[PDB]
């Protein structure tokens, strides 16, 4: 059989291969978004209003 | 000449000292690096260094450094003095005997050096304030300890204590009963002045006169940073009548096993409505009495008046302080006890509230913050009590407290000291 | 700073701790040449608590492999991710177990336990604060039920102050991979009540219901399963590393958690969990959240909660939100499910919050609770023990190397005794 | 009530069950291998970079009247493999100083990555350009293939780092400016190692290469190594020296022979060739 | 010309600066300390550090050296001449050198 090398790696990433691609299963039009603040972080010295995080959107 | 220390412990109490300071400092004038831009009314919080920055009178604990490294990585490193910000190895972890009894030994001490080299410095030390969050373990058990250490180290410096206790249906912990209990028959004896701060209380105020529907714990903060200023503000300025934290051990508990107090604050008005109300002195006087706007889940309604301390901050006019008491005194629904006939002390400051950037209060000419002792603080003892005993029954969750280092026979006493102090309040109550 | 060393042992163990270092290092930005390429200065001030530090600006983890047959730590080497762990930590037998908790405890495990003890002690005092512990193994196996719940005893024994946790797969009747799990899985069980502080249940049917239901995907394998276990185990100590509004540990857990000493087993559950077709047609929200948490087919356990009653509940919130809508869900869910709720206790439910939300997410919550509804697996478990000890079918291969029916009888009724202390506090009543 | 995985199932095209979980989660991998094109992470594209800019071509330097003379690029051959040297800059050496291995290629084909050049360390009294016997110089590798200029140098032998696979003493290329970098070239037959000492050296003639500090010989061996491109042999340094002794000190106590003059032969595996341009 | 800067000072000079970093925190530390920094402000992210940073970078760390004593060990660590000192090279330098 050729089965040639990069029919490999395009099956295991498009056609089941025995895993799962970086916790995409649990993802939420594109997301990574390494979202990171804390109250204090922000809200003391940035000055932000406290209704406006959280706030989804 | 005249100087207050401020204790902050626990995760409670930092949080709000953080908010009280970053409000001292902006009504001071003092930038977040602390140097005064330069373009005597502030040695109450604040201590020259001869040439540069003003450093706070001010300690900080926690055995986790959370929230410590926070404040030290934050815009305000420069400010604080690196070695007073004492930091832990282990969480107390929700228990009373770990604060009390095992890992405060070795930080107690620490924090007792820290504050005899930062009262010698001072030369005209009035009290103390102290910020704790009782139903968490550090925050009830070294505040504990610390007072204890105090009451005999220093003595007859008065104390002054804001304590959070655990909200009736609004709670997080489980097993913030127990400890509950323990850190009242501590404070008891050696707490001067004790004002409540619970959570649910202030949550309700928020969205009744903010319009916030979706409030966190800055808010919570916040609000207690402008009572404190308002309290303080008659030592730091002028007014035409000046009160001390000495007329407060004087003018507020009739006896001394009868110190549990609590407050409100008024005018709580947003940016957008300030211009279309009145806002005269008789309305916030009347807003201040309304059982709604207390800080504390307590209905005055079923309970008697002992004392009330007001403090008026801006233009306010003794006759409008007098009118309004007139018309509080004739009015009904409020009533006070047979023996004590006058139970009024006003204060008048000339200085307007001062309004933090960001926040929700909106700019005001005129405010009131009021201290009032009754005897309706009984009940939020007697629904504690009653959800202490129901578990504690079947000795649930009691071997995490043995098992430290903790003897089992301290429960008993605080159950039945506490009981004694709910009879007692149901007893002054009596008419003669 | 209080951290925790990590020990796994089996096949199950292996794969488990490699997805779960796997989801820890994506978490952190952690290369895998043990490199950091992260971009806030927030993943490196906790660093310490999974990942000791050495020369030539990497960083590795400080776990332990260990297993009597070496063909999953030799995968698990070559495989993504295999570079971070030390070749020193990998220690492994050339005999295997054969699936017996004789040959686990006894024979080859007494012999190979002394360098497993030897690399746990030495990283014990590499830490100037020691924290605790986390296991990860099957009980239904032999070489992992038998030799780490040896190094469970020994471990116990050297350190009585610190900390324990396991998250532990147990066997389920509905697939039976092997015609003498319910032995082992009563010897193990037997020795956790006494030594494990915490004890996490994990069902192989559960997670195949999870992803049957919820995830709705077509042809699952082990490593979804293995992500996510992965996963919840993350979710705990999230407040530990990362700053927030109310942080809580692992002890604040335990004693928040723990009633009395003997019900030290938890059910666990993650939210929120979605199929792949409405990712993004739901509201990430605080009643959707905590509404989806107290599912029934949520749980991680096969066992059904509302046919018991909740002693408590625990919930460790993630990412900026507001502690009102928190509480009130809480309150509201605690009301409205009253008769879910022990009475004799009031508010039996934790809140915690972590201002760090996870990868490709913006709200999520982990749910550990202690229920009386855990004892329906013990029952069939003992039920299955019993039928197949009665004829006292494949014992000689057990009894061959110096154990005794006495000390099976002994483990039987202890968990007969656990069962029925277990389940008098659900008619107890105040 | 539309049931899913009814026992045999047809591919996603069909609307049997489950088609738009699958397809959706079809639609997604593309979009995410889309991704993986957006940012240069691909796998894929790491091995045509590493295929192309190793491949590359270079221009061999002529030599005339076969003698080889400072700042030519030539090629290094093994006689014993009939195999010429190559460096595999993405292979790393476990070192804390940067340093990467180098193996003997079959293939004679002039390659970027087998081009060298050779240049003065330090000054010496031969003035002229053309490379006498017993003259120390460093080998240096071609500019384009790293900006920083790279030597070979070989450190001593130790428990702690030896070869791979060899076990012996082993080289590396290195940014070392240290004398390591020292080499010197050397005769074949055992009688004329004292007199060619300063004659000139000449292309296609076997020479042997001397390390200084060590005074081991670089050579290789027929051990099996593999990296990206196929599978090649190790080179080393070490003494192929024949294993018969001589009665050496017995020598010097009659006063018959002397030290300089080796009284043992050495197997082909040192022997090693230079290679010039065939055309100018 | 008052002077000009020599090999005995440049020692000097990197004998304390060497032995200042030691003195922070614990013995396997320290590199990760100089690395973090680095991180902190190296935006395009290259590898190549520049004669600024280098007065910046040893501000924050608590060793003002001179201009002039700066420019001499700068020169004497880089043979390239072209002002431009590789972070790992730099590193290696100050931390895994047998010599003085
Ligand atoms: N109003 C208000 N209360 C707070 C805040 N932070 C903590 N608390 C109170 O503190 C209680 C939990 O204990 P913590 O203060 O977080 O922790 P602790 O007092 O330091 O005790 P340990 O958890 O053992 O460290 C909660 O029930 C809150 O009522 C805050 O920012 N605002
Ligand atoms: N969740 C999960 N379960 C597994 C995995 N591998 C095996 N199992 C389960 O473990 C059982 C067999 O355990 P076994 O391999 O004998 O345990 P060991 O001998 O200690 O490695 C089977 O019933 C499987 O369902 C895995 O990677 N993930
Ligand atoms: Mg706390």
């Amino acid at each position: 059989t050729p089965i040639d090398k990069e029919f490999n790696q395009h099956v295991i990433f498009n056609t089941q291969g025995v895993q799962q691609h970086i916790l995409f299963g649990h993802g939420v039009t594109d997301y990574n978004k390494r979202e990171y603040g804390t109250s204090y972080d922000l809200s003391f010295n940035q000055k932000i209003k406290p209704q406006t995080q959280i706030y989804s959107k | 000449m005249r100087e207050v220390i401020s204790i902050h412990v626990g995760q409670g109490g930092i949080q709000v000292g953080n908010a009280c300071w970053e409000l001292f400092c902006l009504e001071h004038g003092i930038q977040p690096d602390g140097q005064m831009p330069s373009d005597d009314a502030f040695n109450t919080f604040f201590s020259e260094t001869g040439a540069g920055k003003h450093v706070p009178r001010a300690v900080f604990l926690d055995l986790e450094p959370t929230v410590i490294d926070e404040v030290r990585t934050g815009t305000y490193r420069q400010l604080f003095h690196p070695e007073q910000l004492i930091s832990g190895k282990e969480d107390a972890a929700n228990n009373f005997a770990r604060g009390h009894y095992t890992i405060g030994k070795e930080i107690v001490d620490l924090c007792l050096d820290r504050i005899r080299k930062l009262a010698d410095n001072c030369t005209g030390l009035q009290g103390f304030l102290v910020f704790n969050s009782v139903g968490g373990g550090t925050g009830s058990g070294l505040g504990s300890l610390l007072l204890e250490r105090l009451s005999v180290d220093y003595g007859k410096k008065s104390k002054l204590g804001f304590t959070i206790y655990p909200s009736p249906q609004v709670s997080t912990a489980v097993v913030e009963p127990y400890n509950s209990i323990l850190s009242t028959h501590s404070l008891l004896e050696h707490t001067d002045v004790a004002v409540m701060l619970d959570n649910e209380a202030i949550y309700d105020i928020c969205r009744r006169n903010l319009d916030i529907e979706r409030p966190t714990y800055t808010n919570l903060n916040r609000l207690i940073a402008q009572v404190i200023s308002s309290l303080t503000a008659s030592l730091r300025f002028d007014g035409a009548l000046n009160v001390d934290i000495t007329e407060f051990q004087t003018n507020l508990v009739p006896y001394p096993r009868i110190h549990f107090m609590l407050s409100s604050y008024a005018p709580i008005i947003s940016a957008e409505k300030a211009y279309h109300e009145q806002l005269s002195v008789a309305e916030i006087t009347n807003s201040a009495f309304e059982p709604a706007n207390m800080m504390a889940k307590c209905d005055p309604r079923h309970g008697k008046y002992m004392a009330c301390s007001m403090m008026y901050r801006g233009d306010v006019v003794p006759k409008d302080v007098n009118a309004s008491i007139a018309t509080i005194k004739t009015k009904r629904t409020i009533q006070f006890v047979d023996w004590c006939p006058t139970g009024f002390k006003v204060g008048i400051n000339y200085q307007p509230p001062t309004v933090v950037p960001g926040g929700d209060l909106a700019k005001v000419m005129r405010a009131v913050c009021m201290i009032s002792n009754s005897t309706a603080i009984a009940e939020v003892f007697s629904r504690l009590d009653h959800k202490f005993d129901l578990m504690y029954a079947k000795r649930a969750f009691v071997h995490w407290y043995v098992g430290e280092g903790m003897e089992e026979g301290e429960f008993s006493e605080a159950r039945e000291d506490l009981a004694a102090l709910e009879k007692d309040y149901e007893e002054v109550g009596i008419e003669t | 700073m209080r951290e925790i060393v990590h020990i796994q042992g089996g096949q199950c163990g292996n794969q488990i701790g490699a997805k779960f270092w796997e989801v820890i290092s994506d978490e952190h930005g952690i290369d895998p040449t043990g490199t950091y390429h992260g971009d806030s200065d927030l993943q490196l001030e906790r660093i310490n608590v999974y990942y000791n530090e050495a020369t030539g600006g990497r960083y590795v983890p400080r776990a332990i492999l260990m297993d009597l047959e070496p063909g999953t730590m030799d995968s698990v080497r070559a495989g993504p991710f295999g570079q971070l762990f030390r070749p020193d930590n990998f220690v492994f037998g050339q005999t295997g177990a054969g699936n017996n908790w004789a040959k686990g405890h006894y024979t080859e495990g007494a012999e190979l336990i002394d360098s497993v003890l030897d690399v746990v002690r030495k990283e014990a005092e590499g830490c100037d604060c020691l924290q605790g512990f986390q296991i990860t193994h099957s009980l239904g196996g032999g070489t992992g039920s038998g030799m780490g719940t040896l190094l469970i005893s020994k471990v116990r024994e050297e350190y009585p102050d610190r900390i324990m946790e396991t998250f532990s797969v147990v066997p389920s009747p509905k697939v039976s991979d092997t015609v003498v799990e319910p032995y082992n899985a009563t010897l193990s069980v037997h020795q956790l009540v006494e030594n494990a502080d915490e004890c996490m249940v994990i069902d192989n049917e559960a997670l195949y219901d999870i992803c049957f239901r919820t995830l709705k995907l077509t042809t699952p394998t082990y490593g979804d399963l293995n992500h996510l276990v992965s996963a919840a185990m993350s979710g705990v100590t999230c407040c530990l590393r990362f700053p927030g509004q109310l942080n809580s540990d692992l002890r604040k857990l335990a004693v928040n958690l723990i009633p009395f000493p003997r019900l030290h087993f938890f059910m666990i559950g993650f939210a929120p969990l979605t199929s792949r077709g409405s990712q993004q047609y739901r509201a990430l929200t605080v009643p959707e959240l905590t509404q989806q948490m107290f599912d029934a087919k949520n749980m991680m356990c096969a066992a059904d909660p509302r046919h018991g009653r909740y002693l408590t509940a625990s919930a460790l919130f993630r990412g900026r939100m507001s502690t009102k809508e928190v509480d009130e869900q809480m309150l509201n869910v605690q009301n409205k499910n009253s008769s879910y709720f022990v009475e004799w206790i009031p508010n039996n439910i934790k809140s915690s919050i972590c201002d760090i939300p996870p990868k490709g997410l913006k709200m999520a919550v982990t749910f550990v609770g202690n229920s009386t509804a855990i004892q329906e697996m013990f029952k069939r478990v003992a039920e299955q023990f019993t039928a197949m000890f009665r004829r006292k079918a494949f014992l000689h291969w057990y009894t061959g190397e110096g154990m005794d029916e006495m000390e099976f009888t002994e483990a039987e009724s202890n968990m007969n005794d656990l069962v029925s202390e277990y389940q008098q506090y659900q008619d107890a009543t105040a | 009530m539309h049931n899913y995985n009814v026992d045999r199932k047809y591919q996603y095209n069909c609307r049997i069950g489950n088609w738009s979980e699958e397809w959706e989660l079809d639609e997604y991998k593309m979009k995410e291998y889309l991704k993986n094109k957006e940012k240069q992470k691909l796998v894929s594209t790491d091995k045509e970079d590493r295929l192309k800019r190793s491949l590359g071509g270079v221009n061999l330097s002529y030599a005339n009247e076969g003698l080889v003379k400072f700042g030519y690029t030539v090629m290094i051959e093994s006689d014993f493999m009939n195999a010429v040297v190559a460096s595999n800059i993405w292979d790393k050496i476990t070192g804390t100083e940067e340093a990467y291995g180098v193996t003997v290629t079959s293939q004679k084909e002039p390659i970027v990555r087998t081009a060298f050049q050779l240049l003065r360390y330090e000054q010496d009294q031969y003035q002229d350009d053309v490379i006498h016997y017993g003259q120390n110089f460093k080998i240096a590798v071609i500019s384009r293939l790293s900006e920083k200029p790279l030597y070979l140098t070989s450190s001593h032998i130790t428990p702690q780092k030896c070869a791979k696979f060899s076990r012996k003493q082993e080289v590396s290329i290195s940014t070392n400016e240290g004398i390591n970098s020292a080499w010197c070239f050397e005769y074949m037959d055992p009688k004329l190692r004292y007199e060619m000492k300063g004659q000139p050296v000449r292309s296609g003639e076997p020479v042997l290469i001397k390390h200084i500090p060590t005074c081991q010989w670089l050579a290789t061996d027929n051990v099996q190594y593999n990296n990206e491109f196929g599978q090649e042999f190790e080179v080393f340094c070490n003494s192929y020296q024949c294993h018969n002794k001589t009665q050496n000190l017995i020598a010097e106590k009659v006063g018959r022979k002397t030290i300089e003059t080796p009284m043992r032969n050495q197997t082909n595996q040192n022997t090693f060739r230079i290679v010039t341009a065939l055309y100018p | 010309d008052d002077l000009a800067i020599t090999k005995e000072e440049v020692k000097g000079i990197v004998k304390t600066i060497r032995q200042k970093l030691i003195q922070k925190t614990k013995g396997a530390n320290d590199e990760f300390l100089l690395r973090k920094l680095f991180k902190e402000f190296d935006i395009s992210n290259s590898g190549f550090l520049t004669l600024d940073e280098m007065n910046a970078m040893l501000i924050k760390l608590e060793i003002p050296i001179q201009k002039r004593y700066l420019n001499a060990v700068f020169s004497q660590l880089d043979r390239n001449h072209s002002g431009v000192i590789e972070f790992e090279e730099f590193v290696y330098y100050i931390v895994n050198d047998p010599y003085p």
